[PDB]
């Protein structure tokens, strides 16, 4: 043995490094795609509410205009987060 | 050693999360749709029957 | 360096995941609690009209 | 300089240890935070 300490300090470093770009990629790639899961369920948490709210809100409407009672209440229009979902402006296309 | 502890540390919770949102997410929009038909089916009636 | 680039790599998209789903959640949970509001304030209205 | 190679396979690897498990305790801590952050979070929708 023992002729190796010099390849030792070349080759400890690349294989650290080696194992730690993997290590980075695999735990990196899927938080990007966690992230993404997460807003994309959110967002459509957000439109079936609204689409309750909506359902909720129409069934109100009649009743009121069937039983006389002229008041629906103000507030099924503001559970209705109107928010757009901020539209992650699209990454401007790097024009390579 | 200490890297493959970290990348399992790691790997593995990144994982469960992922499945448990996932999961959650499946489970409430199956109540809110639930409930939306619910809410659907009573304005049938509330329209047949008035 | 490497050590370092993985991680704020790693670092810096969970604390983002935390704040939008925090985020997200309040968001669903203040729509939840308005509807159910309005759902509570309409029946109100019906046993004080009928 | 001198024999400044010889504590060198000594100390490098220990910096990579240490970085190595705080970035593991940073990324690490968070996670596990997350993930209950995410269960009551659902589990507070569920609820409402």
């Amino acid at each position: 043995w023992a002729d190796y300490v010099l390849p030792l300090i070349v080759t400890v470093p690349i294989v650290v490094i080696i194992l730690s770009v993997t290590l980075g990629l695999t735990i990196g790639i899927p938080m990007h795609r966690n992230k993404k899961a997460l807003q994309a369920g959110f967002d459509l948490s957000n439109k079936k509410v609204d689409v309750l709210t909506k359902a909720v809100g129409s069934v109100f409407k009649e009743i009121i205009n069937r039983t006389g009672i002229s008041n629906a209440p103000k507030k099924l229009k503001q559970a209705t987060p109107t928010k757009p979902t901020p539209k992650t402006p699209p990454k401007p296309p790097v024009k390579q | 050693f200490i890297l493959l502890v970290l990348g399992l540390g790691i790997g593995i919770p990144m994982y469960r999360v992922r499945k448990l949102q996932d999961a959650s997410f499946v489970n409430v929009f199956k109540k809110v749709d639930t409930l939306t038909t619910a809410v659907g089916s009573v304005y049938k009636k509330i329209i047949t029957q008035t």
